[PDB]
């Protein structure tokens, strides 16, 4: 019993942005992977490292799930560390990290935001919710937009039939964290 | 017809060796 | 002797603006290169290739002077072979021309506008008036100001008692050109 | 206070590729 929400947090309406995610910890519960492992058609799957066929057996201290609506072909960027504008600015997964990502296209379901380049490369696992002015030029722009003054974030709102490769994708990342002295959170019996 | 190139578990509908996967169910999975 | 007129164009009451700078063509006449230099105290007479002799020996087919206004720390870009949209996006001179640049202060004398992002750089010697809204993002602003959509023009403030760097003074660029149909020239006294 | 590379005489009060050094009667130029 006491199944994790899983489906609810995955079938959730009004999905969040991409530059500003919402890391949700999943607390002590018994989580069957059948609904995630097997689904309605489409709904691609891309799981690295450790595989469910033995996660059904072993136990994990705790897990985090993050959700976002990244569009385009850059869904390849969520993979072992690859240099690409999405990766180093809309956060990069660490190489040693062995969680799994599941993506599928969203057109029937769907004004949205997309993070622009930062002043420097960014380490994994920190949010960059931030509205300031990017200082490209040596001349301190220190205010409203001008030469080398770019306000981050972009949009693609209301884009029906923009191209089969351009359709709105959405993807979710799961990370299994094993802190010292495990407590709970096992597989189904 | 999906199929998994990584030596095991073919997949049926109605590249590169990184690790264990199950991908390319849609048309996004490949690059060429 | 219909002396070639310079007092009216330097001592003009309404000096116009850098956004819409009044190009003034001067017809055939005889100049007095004595008032040109040693003008009112303090001024700039930067030029490239000007010895007074070859000015006074003979005069040329025609001349198209230009006049405009900027603050203190931007007189670098009016000189040719320079970048910086502070003046590049409003003016630009070729590397081959041989005119002069004249500067004089107007703090005592004194709403004015400022050029801002333009779709692309302009060659030497065009004209651009544009109330049409500029865009730097993907969403078409197509109307009033919005995300990434800004008013294409900006003011100068002309605030008195501002800093020595942050005060305006005006500039006239003088171009001497000899063109085709040589049988017009110009005659010394 | 200002040395002219062209060798012509500067004007007495009471860095780029330029030709005439009958200039710099003001504090606009120089570092």
């Amino acid at each position: 019993t006491n199944l994790c929400p899983f489906d609810e947090v995955f079938n959730a309406t009004r999905f969040a942005s991409v530059y500003a995610w919402n890391r949700k910890r999943i607390s002590n519960c018994v989580a069957d992977y059948s609904v995630l492992y097997n689904f309605a058609p489409f709904f691609a799957f891309k799981c690295y490292g450790v595989s469910p066929t033995k996660l059904n057996d072993l136990c994990f201290t705790n897990v985090y799930a993050d959700s976002f609506v990244i569009r385009g072909n850059e869904v390849s960027q969520i993979a072992p560390g690859q240099t690409g504008n999405i990766a180093d600015y809309n956060y990069k997964l660490p190489d040693d990290f062995t969680g799994c990502v599941i993506a599928w296209n969203s057109n029937k379901l769907d004004n949205y935001l997309y993070r622009l380049f930062r002043k420097s490369n960014l380490k994994p696992f920190e949010r960059d919710i931030s509205t300031e002015i990017y200082q490209a030029g040596n001349k301190p722009c220190n205010g409203v937009a001008g030469f080398n003054c770019y306000f981050p974030l972009r949009s693609y709102g209301f884009r029906p039939t923009y191209g089969v490769g351009h359709q709105p994708y959405r993807v979710v990342v799961l990370s299994f964290e094993l802190l010292h002295a495990p407590a709970t959170v096992c597989g189904p019996k | 017809a999906t199929i998994s190139w990584s030596g095991q578990e073919p997949a049926y509908a109605d590249q590169y060796t990184g690790a264990s996967y199950s991908i390319l169910r849609d048309q996004v999975g490949y690059d060429y």
